[PDB]
């Protein structure tokens, strides 16, 4: 959610 | 023969080792101001940092830290800005960079919204009647002109700096069917957005280091870099075989984290360079190829 790469 | 390379990844299937191999073999260096609790709300992802020796410097006594990192090319003798997608809060830090590095375009490669999530704040005027006062940095931004395409729209904008009142051109390229770690319609679409940055003269030496910016500011950013460097690679050795892609990435990596984020973006920008390279060995004809082939054009009425 507040990380590009998931 | 690099063509050879290209089929021979292609035929056996591993383009997710390569880029693993890439990956791996990635710099590491610091980012000590940008973890700082100082500068969390200037970060728009936790995993996407700028390290501290390439990263931009707001020339503010305040707090000088914006998530940018100066990519710049020795060989190819070119540098990029590449940066996330502005915040809310950002879009002042944002053009203050602009003016103080003197950079002449912007390219923009994701949409303010996708797949119904923000990724990218309105940090440019619509309508040419509203313009945008940052004042904070002490800044002006007015919509002049804008040229909409089908997948791309090119727009014209003014830069006041309230204090000297002194204002600048800024070219915006805006790239607007490029999925997040996705690929682009095809080599055609991308290079004809490619060399339309490049004859607007936004990329001159004479200018500051254009903008390139996604969400994150590593993927498609790193994909359109990394192909513009290897082709002016090419031009200037004349020798495509010279030209190690995977090398270029890596030397791009030693200045921003995480540039190409997925195998696919990598096979893409060889896919680009190899049918870029038709131009660099001589082809006049080739560049209206891709105007054609990329249905820039919309449909009138
Ligand atoms: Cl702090
Ligand atoms: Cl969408
Ligand atoms: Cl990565
Ligand atoms: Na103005
Ligand atoms: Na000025």
């Amino acid at each position: 959610k507040e990380y590009y790469k998931v | 023969e690099m063509e050879k390379e290209f089929e021979q990844i292609d035929k056996s299937g591993s383009w997710a080792a390569i880029y693993q191999d890439i990956r791996h073999e990635a710099s590491d260096f610091p980012c000590r101001v940008a973890k700082l609790p100082k500068n969390k709300n200037r970060n728009r992802y936790r995993d996407v940092s700028p390290f501290d020796h390439s990263r931009i410097k707001l020339h503010q006594e305040d707090n000088d830290y914006i998530n940018a990192s100066l990519i710049k090319m020795e060989e190819a003798q070119r540098s990029y800005i590449l940066t996330q997608g502005p915040l809310p809060n950002t879009c002042g830090h944002f053009w203050e960079m602009v003016w103080e590095q003197k950079s002449r375009g912007v390219v923009m490669l994701n949409r303010v919204m996708e797949k119904g999530s923000l990724k990218c704040a309105q940090y440019w005027p619509q309508k040419e009647e509203k313009e945008m006062i940052f004042e904070d940095t002490n800044l002006k931004l007015t919509l002049i002109s804008e040229d909409i395409k089908s997948y791309y729209t090119v727009r014209q904008l003014e830069l006041e700096n309230l204090t000297t009142q002194e204002t600048r051109e800024i070219l915006h390229f805006h790239y607007t069917t490029w999925p997040a770690f996705g690929v682009p319609e095809s080599p055609a679409s991308f290079l004809n957005f490619l060399f339309k940055v490049r004859e607007s003269g936004s990329l001159s030496p004479e200018h500051g280091p254009v903008v390139v910016h996604a969400s994150a500011g590593i993927g498609r950013s790193g994909t359109f870099c990394l192909a513009d460097t290897c082709l002016l690679l090419m031009d200037k050795r004349k020798d495509p075989s010279s030209v190690d892609i995977k090398k270029v990435l890596l030397e791009m990596r030693k200045f921003r984290m995480g540039l190409i984020a997925t195998a696919d973006q990598l096979r893409f920008s060889y896919l680009a360079v190899i049918e870029g390279a038709k131009f660099i060995m001589g082809d006049s004809s080739v560049q209206d190829q891709w105007k054609e082939l990329s249905h820039e054009d919309l449909e009138p009425a």
